[PDB]
């Protein structure tokens, strides 16, 4: 076990293992979802809960 | 599979595109019943159209 920069002392360090992604995060497909609306707006249950 | 559809009422066209299409590829039987469909017999003479 050891110091933890910062739950010790202060020396500031200069080196640390910083996690990365590996590469662009965000790029195309964007999520796309189909809608389909009930084709009756009259035989809506509605009710329950 | 004997598929039994009643709602017909959600299922994306794309579900649709498949079983139709599947009914095919594998023998599936779909038995749909909220149609009403009127159903001309016309002779081996003026066949479809």
């Amino acid at each position: 076990q050891v110091g933890i920069p910062k739950l010790e002392v202060d020396h500031i360090s200069f080196s640390n293992v910083v996690s990365m992604m590996t590469a662009n995060i965000r790029t195309g497909d964007d999520m796309a979802v189909e809608r389909v609306n009930p084709d009756d707006v009259r035989a809506i249950n509605i009710r329950n809960a | 599979v004997h598929m039994t559809i009643n709602e017909r009422a959600g299922m994306s066209k794309l579900v649709a595109d498949n079983i139709i299409a599947s009914v095919i590829k594998s023998n599936w039987v779909v038995d749909i019943l909220d149609i009403e469909y009127t159903a001309e017999v016309m002779t081996p003479s003026e066949g479809y159209t």
